[PDB]
């Protein structure tokens, strides 16, 4: 589950 | 230093008198971190991933020490699975991507 | 080049003679693209991060050209939000975090 993490801060 | 990426870029981070391992990422707007009590007020706000949009607390001026290098600002608290730095801090200790 | 963050760190890829704007992510350990036909086999898979898992399309050993740069890897595509260059490619050209 820690694979990708993109994170949008919108 | 110059970090190397065969392996996710993991850091140890300081707030407080807490320690903990967080990933250096680019590919985060804002810096989220696994539940940890912080001072003063904070509002709920929803961010997005890859899956879909999970809600955090927001806490503002927070100091944050990595690596060594001081950095003060926005810190968001909620399930992320992973401990993230993201670019609002990483631009405070001058962080670049080289190739 | 050296890239800063002060903004997301958005780079012009080619792949399959087309051309994409992509994220250079730290924060991933494979590259996950948007939905596009590519040639060649692929196999079901599925991969998370914030907000859970999503269904992708794994296709392996794809040339892909990173802002003049050129790599031959793995490339998932499925239904992320923005086209992301993850470790398993940045490693291949060289790219390093610095400060």
């Amino acid at each position: 589950i820690r694979k990708i993490l993109f994170l949008d801060g919108i | 230093p110059q970090i190397t990426l065969w392996k996710r870029p993991l850091v140890t981070i300081r707030i407080g008198g807490q320690l903990k391992e967080a990933l250096l990422n680019t590919g985060a707007d804002d810096t989220v971190l696994e539940e940890m009590n912080l001072p003063g007020k904070w509002k709920p706000k929803m961010i997005g991933g890859i899956g879909g949009f999970i809600k955090v607390r927001q806490y503002d001026q927070i100091p944050v020490e990595i690596c060594g290098h001081k950095a003060i600002g926005t810190v968001l608290v909620g399930p992320t699975p992973v401990n993230i730095i993201g670019r609002n801090l990483l631009t405070q200790i001058g962080c670049t991507l080289n190739f």
